[PDB]
């Protein structure tokens, strides 16, 4: 019912947003190959009033008008597809990602997601699944009785077997790559489906196009800084606290008016 | 916005109220003794402001 | 910075492991001593791993 | 910024992102001009400080040029018209947008890996609010003393 | 009641499970044949707002929209089954493992 | 949302670079041929407001005006490039380099790194390698009736045969210099490849204009520094510790204020 | 609207900028050759109302009328230019200034500033730049095969080749003072350029008539009391919180003259 | 007025903003757009240079 | 109160029967016919939170 | 938006549903020209800045 | 869903909709962590049982 | 203090390191001793550096 209720709303909602993506951020710091996220923020419409640039006189101009602006809102979420620090966790099944790629698997629809997230089982029939049971492409399956598995820095796994000196393979870890990596869906459960806006999938080997080198036994912790957390809490705090005396302010004014 | 010319300027003019008379239908005009000194049509005051 | 203190913590057990198993094996006909390499894990430089 | 309809609005917030095609945009999508293709095989992309983009690939040992960051300068800067998603359009109280080379001509410098962030001083616009509710209540009062005495002239 | 405390409460929830997880693998240093337990976490769904990659304009996609998520969940608690340390005690009815096999 | 937080915003996240440093070069005070790093600062932005040397009068100017100043940000952090203590671990395979110079290793992909690393070892197929597996160069191949491996002060690696009294040459080890040594991208494994600002790999031999010289069953330690280190820590601590008490006096100034 | 509010913003903006300066010179504590700057304030106008030495009455004159003033404005931050403590970083190409002067680099531009900083390092062509790749004037050129670079008190360069009992001479480093040391413009980065307040550059060898001497190995820290810092920390904080409640006590006031 | 230009140590001198004084500032005629007009008993506008 | 806390204190008292027996078995070195103890753990109850 | 009678009346109210047989219509029912339907396995409906 | 029109339909018309009630307070029906408490009369379930 | 401190610390590690050198080479014929030596470095004459 007055232009600054609506416009100190939209900044208390732009802050709950803040606040919100700090939230899902420190939740998260114990998540395997979690990227943090950032809102970036728009001004929202100008009301025009007064045209800046309109004719004053018959030589002279309006030098900036009278332009009156409404609030804030989120323009997008963007997350920081960086390199996590790495964490030994002596598990020969866990792999982790030292440039920029992706696993690929299968979810029980058919269609494929990807994951960054490296700490894989073993099922029943031997096939690489991840911890949550979908089925990592292709189907490195895994012999019935293998004594250690060994994944190189380019994606071939071999498994030892008893009384044989020579490793034998049974697949080829493969990376795939895109345009842009912010543009990748997240679903939850560690897993980003494709989009338009993601580019295409580039299936590559370990090493080569760019593709990141698998290291066995470590995992990929999340890059959540916490220090900066922290700093962005207070500021989110502070900043909700302003724009509830500006809400304050305009409900004393309004209150004012009523009394007359 | 680079597109704002100017079309037109409106005729601003300056008359007291002793010259002036109310027409029947609320308009305002010159009256005679005014008219005769002043023209039939009152030319533009470029010191008027609006 | 704590997984890369994390790593240095577990390097210096993984030396000692080694140098309490020298240690052990004194006495042991056929016995030849373990070394442990490290290298670090630098990632694009200008940051470390650990 | 280009934008779809095809002029070019000018913004000062730094954060990009790459599209499906490589390309530089803004958050909003619209592409930055001049044009920037960002390959597949890159690696790390820096930006100099007189807005050379290169990009460094697997094997090669040079970096290799991409495009050049150029920085429109207005000699109005106020005169600006904000359209909204921080953008502001040109009008005629700040023709002659100037292209030019950070650094050069009075434009400024670029910093990788920094957003500029709101100039808005905090304290100002508090005691602004004080300002504007007091005396939003003194013309209220003035508007009721004016009324009052309305009142007491009409019912004689 | 407020989406971040729901967040934060699942964030909770996890590191307590994870306190929970460390003080058993604490409580049973003395135990013969045990293995280690160490949990895993996946990240919650995610509130859509604008898609990412939804068509803004006839020609322009919209580049990483809006994706405000919620907490973390774990999915699972795995062993460990790598060889422990042999201890002699020198019994005759002791037995230890050397492989990767199991008592029936 | 205020100057004074965003300044020790950057203060804090610097603070934290200078820890993550001595972090790292503390995790890696044991291993061969490193070299430690050190993380240098300079000013941010300075803002003007009142100009330094503006003309206020005719004949009067104002001097060192109202430069109100941003945080800091860190330019990058440079290897310190000096000699590590030589160890006699008394090995035919370990060599140690005394001078300035690098060994040069082909990657699996084709390109060439270069590691000061001198722990080598033999493969199934007779050839040097480092101890990650890299093949080194230019290709050093050791017979399998192999009885002593001599590598002298030159470079020159030599294998004495059975019942034999003169030793056979299997090749030559070349070192590589740069004009800028620390300009190297460190890729990991104890291996940097070349960057435009370390000029281009200027092959010579151990001895002549400017390689070091190897010597046999010796090993380049690191040059890290433990009190050095120790006291670092102390410093960063507090400077830390001072930056976060500044941010809290921020904190406290903004809560009055809003209060009001 | 009345007149107390405003000299309780102005106030309230002074101690804002006084905790600015502190937290920028508490953020810049690990920057080498970073000088600390303090703010000085000058109370605002006046207003005249009775004249003071006017005639209170035919023979006797008023003494000190009735004179109102504004609130306080910031004139400016001088810096203060003093030896800041040296440190031994063990590096040939570290410099450090013990007396008065300054290293001289070139933008890219083409124009010439000034830094403090001696963190040198040597480019992939072999010239002497520094930390953000400017190059230090005089133009000092390394060569190809240097095994060591000593400079000594006066600002000589020497290179010793291999095989030489001479050193070769390639440069001589000179320092540039300026009349006015606080005049001159910080644009950040560790550079301060010239303006026509701090007079003009003189160059002058380090060791003659006021040009300091350089000490290779050493590098300035900054001059930054950080126990003075807290204590005047605790000072703004106390005073913004006073300035603050004489906005309250001015709002409540306005208060009561509302209900009236 | 003076500006400071790119790579010039010195100032450019641009202008120098004169002030407007009268005798009787009370009589002037307020024409609206925060705009003072001389009047007859505010006359004499006499331009100086700010500080004299 | 809390799951960890009541699995700590379960941890003790295992450790402090340990230590016990270890002290027993301590203070009967020179005893004729004694056998020394040694203790058995076992891991306790294991919730399901979901099913392997 | 179609009228009932069929004539095409304008409105800047955007609160629009969509009814069961797929359809953008108002929030007094009437159904908005050009004609818009969106399927019934939509998991998300985006309305572009140009309308799309 | 009334028929807004002689050939539309209403979608989602005016509810208006009073407060909150308590359905039900349900247990949690899961098995707590064991305390030893040294005692030879104390007994605990482990299962999903119940003592008569 | 804390950068005078560190002069000093750095100082005594130098001596240290000299002697241990001198004391490892006690068997190395035409050896030659080592000893270390030291000097304040003072600026304005009220403030030492260390």
């Amino acid at each position: 019912m007055i232009s600054s209720l609506w416009i100190a709303k939209t900044g208390l909602d732009a802050q709950q947003t803040n606040m919100d993506v700090i939230a899902n951020n420190l939740a998260n710091v114990s998540t395997n190959g979690f990227k943090r996220q950032r809102a970036v923020f728009e001004d929202l419409l100008y009301q025009t009033i007064r045209q800046p640039g309109a004719q004053s006189s018959e030589q002279t101009t309006l030098p900036s008008g009278l332009q009156i602006g409404t609030g804030v809102r989120p323009v997008a979420t963007e997350r920081l597809h960086s390199q996590g620090n790495l964490s030994q966790t002596n598990n020969s099944k866990d792999v982790a990602i030292k440039g920029q790629g992706f696993f690929q698997v299968m979810l029980p629809d058919g269609t494929s997601a990807y994951t960054r997230d490296g700490s894989f089982q073993v099922d029943q029939n031997g096939q690489l699944v991840t911890a949550g049971g979908f089925q990592v492409q292709p189907a490195i399956t895994i012999p019935a009785n293998a004594l250690s598995i060994t994944i190189g820095r380019d994606g071939v796994v071999s498994v030892t077997q008893q009384g044989q000196a020579a490793p034998v393979q049974v697949g080829q870890l493969n990376l795939t790559t895109f345009m842009n990596d912010t543009g990748l869906e997240s679903i939850g459960e560690n897993l980003y489906i494709e989009t338009q806006s993601s580019g295409a999938p580039n299936e590559s080997t370990p090493g080569l196009n760019g593709a990141g080198l698998l290291y066995q036994g470590y995992v990929e912790t999340s890059n959540v800084n916490v220090a900066e957390e922290l700093v962005n809490m207070i500021q989110v705090q502070r900043a909700y606290e302003i724009n509830s005396k500006a809400v304050s302010t305009t409900d004393q004014m309004l209150q004012k008016l009523t009394q007359l | 916005p680079n597109t704002v010319a100017p079309v037109g300027r409106l005729k601003l003019v300056k008359a007291e109220g002793n010259e002036v008379q109310r027409s029947d239908d609320g308009l305002f005009r010159l009256t005679a003794e005014a008219q005769a000194e002043r023209g039939a049509v009152l030319a533009a005051d470029p010191s008027i402001r609006i | 910075s704590f997984s890369q203190a994390v790593s240095g913590l577990n390097a210096a057990a993984t030396n000692l492991d080694v140098i309490g198993n020298n240690i052990a094996n004194s006495a042991t006909y056929g016995f030849k001593s373990g070394t442990a390499s490290f290298a670090d894990m630098f990632a694009g430089s200008k940051v470390g791993l650990g």
